[PDB]
DNA sequence: GTTGCGGTTG
DNA sequence: CAACCGCAAC
């Protein structure tokens, strides 16, 4: 047929596991840009269970909205991803992307996005 | 792939793990919306599913975590100490196979834990 | 339920 | 500047 759809990926700390890029900054509670994506290299059933967690030095464990997916064909997208937990200004979330096989797979993300209580915004006066 | 080619290295190395594995602050994040009480019943009701989520609180790391190598003693232990549940559970985190080992005040639902080298298991991989 | 933008503040 | 708080307009 066609073939074409994980987009942008970007490395995770784990060297099984890619995940879509996010924006730097975003809004609190807002949906994302793209849908994020967690792509598997090493062969993972289908249907295995993906969440994300999410925090930093600031907010130990942030609120987040849909964050678990199942993998289909070496990708689990997530639907509605968002952050409702602030990161902290100048601060990033650090994400850890679990798949959960026996025993579970984790990935994290180092400073993966920023979220603001207003997102970004253009310059002000 | 599952692992770095050297997981030893990687974890006795990366200030990610060295970090973690000493013993230190965590806490567990589940159902953080709902009375403290219900936090605490929920709490211990997944910990005999064999499973919970905690955070290293100083560095905001989030972890969802198996207690299997219904849950043992070995990895899920109540008795050992009363008032605080000692958990095991074993994962491969960022390619490297770990077995995470903390315990928990079944009271206040926070507690201290460390991530441990599994070389066992790396061995296998 | 979503968004953009003014008032403020450190 | 970059956060936060609020909330009018849809």
């Amino acid at each position: 047929v066609l073939a074409d759809h994980p987009g942008e990926l970007v490395r995770t700390d784990s060297p099984n596991f890619l995940c879509s890029v996010l924006p730097t900054h975003w809004r609190c509670n807002k949906t994302l840009p793209i849908a994020f994506k967690v792509v598997a290299l090493g062969d993972v059933p289908d249907g295995t269970l993906v969440t994300v967690m999410a925090g930093n030095d600031e907010n130990y464990s942030a609120e987040l909205r849909n964050a678990t997916a199942a993998m289909k064909n070496q990708v689990a997208r997530f639907n509605d991803l968002r952050f409702v937990g602030r990161s902290g200004r100048g601060k990033s979330f650090t994400l850890t992307i679990t798949v959960f096989t026996n025993p579970p797979q984790v990935a994290t993300y180092h400073r993966a996005i920023k979220i603001t209580v207003d997102g970004p915004r253009e310059p002000r006066r | 792939p599952r692992v770095v080619p050297d997981q030893r290295s990687k974890f006795e190395n990366e200030e990610f793990f060295r970090k973690l594995s000493r013993e230190c602050e965590i806490k567990y994040t589940g159902f953080r919306d709902r009375p403290h009480e219900e936090r605490q019943a929920r709490f211990q009701n997944a910990c005999r599913d064999g499973r919970s989520e905690i955070a290293f609180v100083a560095t905001g790391t989030n972890l969802s975590l198996q207690f299997f190598p219904t849950p043992s003693r070995e990895y899920v232990d109540l008795e050992r100490e009363a008032g605080k549940v000692y958990l095991k559970a074993p994962m491969i985190l960022n390619g490297v196979c770990v077995i995470w080992k903390g315990w928990i005040d079944l009271q206040r639902l926070d507690g201290m834990g460390c991530l441990e080298f599994d070389e066992e298991r790396a061995q296998q991989e």
